[PDB]
RNA sequence: UAGACAGCAGGACGGUGGCCAUGGAAGUCGGAAUCCGCUAAGGAGUGUGUAACAACUCACCUGCCGAAUCAACUAGCCCUG
């Protein structure tokens, strides 16, 4: 799997029917993804490990995109991950901020592939969780917990640079 | 004894310490005695009927389990008897200095604790029974002209009454 | 020969240090780990010898 | 007389064990499988250690031996004479052939010079079994162990009870049941099935 | 470890303070264990002795179920070195035991000289090793037969020094130490009532 | 990671009086002055009080080791405050066995010319950094003296001759001669 | 925050050579071994030289600064090889 800008998606399933059993159970899932054809997939994969069903045996009930509740409040995400390196097999914990629960999921595959080099067929995603302010075991995010926060914007490079190509003024760069 | 409770050879000798006096703790309630049928008011009783002069004198203990009636002699006090053989009686409530008469006078009793030793403790005519009943000269003394560690390089005596 | 205390201050300067086993170097004598690049700062230690 | 171990270490032939079709090999360098006190109960030794491989190469009886003696060692050396018991968990089976060059490249097909054993991903090599109060220095005698090898192994607790097959917290219930026996070093499982003589049997 | 020792001390501490009133605290000086080890020698449990650590600063919990005045009142007290001595007993006659209940009182160097320094008129022990150390502060040296007997009678420290190499080798080595003390009494604690040891 | 702010503090006493052209630093006290560029690590300074009481030194947005600086700032300047207000004193020793050795002062407290080191007949001369003045001791025979207001001077120029002081060829084990530091201190015990 | 963790400052006794080994092992190429207490804690004791020492020293608490720290694994870029 490749990667855009992500998105959220709600799939549920089911197997198909039999004059042995009738009504068979439902099954849910929640997956991240770029668009309906991809996520489709990604169901079977899943719902394959955990269960004995297949694509052949089975139908899409519904697949839907589901919406953020409230996008304008920031908030603070925690997430758990399954992935595997070159020698083993690993699990990990990792906490962000952002306002989407997509946009948090989405700077975790670049953030991996920047610390430890995975690549998104490597990477298994269980569960993501609104952390309160407390509960957040990680510093990076906790210098951010101050009502009376503040700090300038120190050295400051040019951007535009080839506008004017050949000038006479040297630059500046406090502000 | 494995079976059930039967008493048929439990005879045995065991290793305590703190002390032979009567204590807050009372230096009387080891691992060893809930094993032995020892209530606590007695088995303070006998120890102490037990410890009289010859000896008082802190010893580490020593204990030969018996049912009753438990005998302690004299253990092998040999750092102790450079100091055993304090000016009696030293019980309790007279201990202002803690061991500092510094009168042992060392003229006999280096070779009757010598021999005293029931062959304890040596592969030798009695040599190695002078040595570790030499070896805590730390807090010792000797005649009132000779200190210790300059001393420790000459024999004046005859071995011939050595076992 | 010499004063002790003197001789101390000597000695310090020149008998009480460590040695890495690679580098054949020398090193304060609480030290854990080398300082140079030719070894990798390899953490394998002794201290100096001794006169007897 | 021999030759490293890069020359032989991949799985590349067929196996080509001893047997009536191949003959004139001489015997392997290991002969002993098993060492420390190795009749204890299953209730003295609890603990299990174990070594895992992690590639598909082959392993040499010398290199087995080797590995054997020096976790002996620092293992008497730590716990004692009888504090453990050690398995190993592989076999030489399989053979190789040397073309000894001194007509050229005619009339090749070697001689039994040797013997290996193959392993597979997810193998066991070495198990140990003890007590608890020991763990680490089981784990520090198996690490002595892997610089004998050609690979990258690694280095596990078991859930299970000893050298069983069942699980520790469930092991305990499960014998003061009637359902497993300690006959000898191992158990003894037992169904619902059989005919009721060795349930009158047992239950007096 | 630190597991069950502490774990008497959850509780232990807190039930010796709050059960059974009256107290002193001993300061210790720079100052080795021995006193400390061989006051054994000096009383019983009595009541107890028994110095432990700086738990004196742990007082919100102890304040916390109101158990006794006087005990918030020594923070200040405590910056490190200082113990509990616990005595529920005549009050002056005690002030007059730890005033000067400080026997063993070894160090080598590092205390005060706490008195005024007079004549060595005594033998302290005579070595022919080297006489240096006389001929070097230049007083009477007389040799009498191989002995050497003194007999002047002059001032040669008074207090309010600084000690040195010099005479700390000479402390530790001769078998006089005029020098060290080593534990004081300095507070009062009347389950309450502080007033000052007058 | 990055952490938004890293800052720490330093006091003034009421004799001495600093200043700042941004990284450039003037101190200056009873012992006269000195003055210290630090236009190589990128903090923001400033001094704030009643004639500037205080000093703190702090950055904005840095790694692990671009934080380490900022305490290294700090310890240089109380180093140099209590140089213009005390002022810096070494003290050394000689060592030997069998040939002493003799040192003198040629001009003022310049130029040391060392003499009989082991019995040689070469000669060894040593130039003092400049600010720095030398002179024998007294109340105690082999022992040298140096005076400075810049440890950096003072501890360079003492380190030149143990340095130039040193033997070859041997087991310096046994052969210890030489001229080592005894202890350091001030001028004035205040 | 009960003040640890780094550093400065009082140490490492007795039944006890436990006990093999004595050609040497009162800790002393070193091997089955490894109970008891004195305190506040000294380990049937950690390399050192060794007839052997006494002891040097490698857990244990009396204070200074002082706290959010400590240990063992593991994998990415860089480095030695
Ligand atoms: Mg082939
Ligand atoms: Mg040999
Ligand atoms: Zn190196």
């Amino acid at each position: 799997k490749a990667s855009g800008t992500l998105r959220e998606y709600k799939v549920v399933g089911r197997c198909l029917p039999t004059p042995k059993c009738r009504t068979p159970p439902l099954y849910r899932m929640r997956i991240f993804a770029p668009n309906h054809v991809v996520a489709k997939s990604r169901f079977w994969y899943f719902v394959s490990q955990l269960k004995k069903m297949k694509k052949s045996s089975g139908e899409i009930v519904y697949c839907g995109q589901v919406f953020e509740k409230s996008p304008l409040r920031v908030k603070n995400f925690g997430i758990w991950l399954r992935y595997d390196s070159r020698s083993g097999t690993h699990n990990m914990y990792r906490e962000y901020r952002d306002l989407t629960t997509a946009g948090a999921v989405t700077q975790c595959y670049r953030d991996m592939g920047a610390r430890h080099r995975a690549r998104a067929h490597s990477i298994q995603i269980m569960k993501v969780e609104e952390i309160a302010a407390s509960k957040c075991r990680r510093p990076a995010v906790k210098q951010f917990h101050d009502s009376k926060i503040k700090f300038p914007l120190p050295h400051r490079v040019l951007r535009r640079q080839h506008k004017p190509r050949f000038t006479t003024k040297r630059p500046n760069t406090f502000f | 004894m494995p079976p059930k409770f039967d008493p048929n050879e439990i005879k045995v000798v065991y290793l305590r310490c703190t002390g032979g006096e009567v204590g807050a703790t009372s230096a009387l309630a080891p691992k060893i005695g809930p094993l032995g049928l020892s209530p606590k008011k007695v088995g303070d009783d006998i120890a102490k009927a037990t410890g009289d002069w010859k000896g008082l004198r802190i010893t580490v203990k020593l204990t030969i389990q018996n049912r009753q009636a438990q005998i302690e002699v004299v253990p092998s006090a040999s750092a102790l008897i450079i100091k055993a053989l304090k000016e009696p009686p030293r019980d309790r409530k007279k201990q202002k200095n803690i061991k500092h008469s510094g009168n042992i006078t060392f003229d006999e009793i280096v070779n009757i604790a010598r021999q005293m030793r029931h062959r304890s403790l040596a592969r030798e005519l009695s040599g190695t029974i002078k040595e570790i009943l030499g070896t805590a000269q730390s807090v010792g003394c000797n005649v009132d002209g000779r200190h210790p560690h300059d001393i420790i390089d000459d024999i004046n005596s005859g071995a011939v009454e050595c076992p | 020969i010499i004063e002790p205390s003197l001789r101390q201050l000597a000695q310090k300067y020149n008998c009480d240090k460590m040695i890495c086993r690679k580098c054949y170097a020398r090193l304060h004598p609480r030290a854990v780990n080398c300082r140079k690049k030719k070894c990798g700062h390899t953490n394998n230690l002794r201290p100096k010898k001794k006169v007897k | 007389g021999r030759r490293p171990a890069r020359c032989y270490r991949y799985c590349k032939n067929k196996p080509y064990p001893k047997s009536r079709f191949c003959r004139g090999v001489p015997d392997a360098k290991i002969r002993i499988f098993d060492l420390g006190r190795k009749k204890a109960k299953v209730d003295e030794f609890p603990l299990c250690g174990h070594m895992v491989s992690d590639e598909y190469e082959q392993l040499s009886s010398e290199a087995l031996e080797a590995a054997r003696i020096c976790a002996n060692k620092y293992m008497v050396k730590s716990c004692g004479k009888d504090g453990f018991h050690i398995r190993v968990r592989l076999h030489p089976f399989h053979v190789i052939r040397i073309n000894k060059m001194l007509t050229g490249m005619r009339g090749a097909f070697g001689k039994p010079q040797g013997t290996v054993a193959r392993v597979h991903i997810g193998q066991v090599i070495m198990s140990i079994r003890t007590k608890l109060q020991n763990k680490e220095h089981v784990v520090e005698a198996l690490r002595r162990a892997k610089f004998k090898f050609p690979g990258r192994q690694k280095i596990h607790i078991s859930k299970k009870w000893g050298f069983t097959k069942f699980n520790a917290d469930e092991f305990e219930d499960m014998v003061a049941e009637k359902r497993l026996i300690p006959d000898g070093c191992g158990v003894k499982y037992i169904p619902n099935r059989g005919p009721l003589d060795k349930w009158r049997a047992l239950h007096s | 470890d630190r597991a069950t020792w502490k774990s008497n001390y959850f509780l232990k501490i807190i039930q010796l303070l709050d059960d059974y009133p009256k107290c002193f605290i001993v300061g210790a000086d720079n100052v080795g264990s021995k006193q400390m080890q061989q006051i054994r020698m000096s009383l019983r449990g009595k009541a107890v002795v028994l110095m432990g650590k700086n738990t004196m600063m742990r007082k919100a919990i102890r304040g916390h179920l109101e158990n006794n005045p006087a005990l918030e009142k020594l923070l200040p007290h405590i910056r490190g070195n200082v113990g509990f001595v616990f005595t529920k007993e005549d009050l002056t006659e005690i002030r007059d035991m730890l005033l000067a209940n400080k026997v063993p009182a070894a160090a080598r160097a590092g205390a005060i000289a706490p008195c005024e320094v007079t004549v060595p008129a005594q033998n302290t022990g005579l070595g022919p090793e080297k006489t240096s150390f006389f001929q070097a502060l230049g007083i009477t040296t007389k040799i009498s037969r191989g002995t050497i007997e003194i007999l002047s009678d002059v001032q040669l420290i008074k207090t309010g020094d600084k000690v040195g190499a010099s005479e700390a080798t000479l402390l530790n080595m001769l078998n006089i130490s005029p020098f060290s003390f080593g534990l004081i009494i300095q507070q009062v604690f009347d389950n309450g009532s502080i007033y000052n040891p007058e | 990671m990055k952490t938004i702010l890293s800052n720490q503090t330093v006091d003034i006493p009421e004799n001495v009086d600093i200043s700042l052209k941004g990284r450039t630093v003037i101190v200056k006290g009873p012992r006269g002055t000195l003055r210290r560029d630090f236009n190589h690590i990128n903090v923001e300074l400033s001094l704030l009080g009643k004639k500037k009481k205080r000093l703190r030194v702090d950055k904005w947005w840095g790694n692990r080791k671009e934080l380490a600086t900022v305490r290294t700032i700090c310890s240089h300047v109380q180093n140099m405050i209590k140089g213009v207000t005390l002022g810096f004193r070494y003290k050394m020793r000689s060592v030997y066995a069998h040939f002493p050795i003799n040192v003198v002062i040629q001009e003022n407290g310049s130029l040391v010319e060392i003499r009989n080191f082991l019995g040689e007949k070469y000669i060894r001369r040593v130039r003092m950094r400049p600010g720095v003045a030398c002179s024998v001791s007294q109340a105690q025979k082999d022992e040298l003296v140096l005076e400075g207001n810049d440890i950096e001077l003072v501890s360079n120029s003492a380190a030149l001759i143990q340095q130039a002081t040193t033997v070859k060829n041997k087991d310096i084990r046994k052969f210890l001669d030489g001229i080592y530091v005894s202890e350091k201190g001030t001028v004035q015990q205040a």
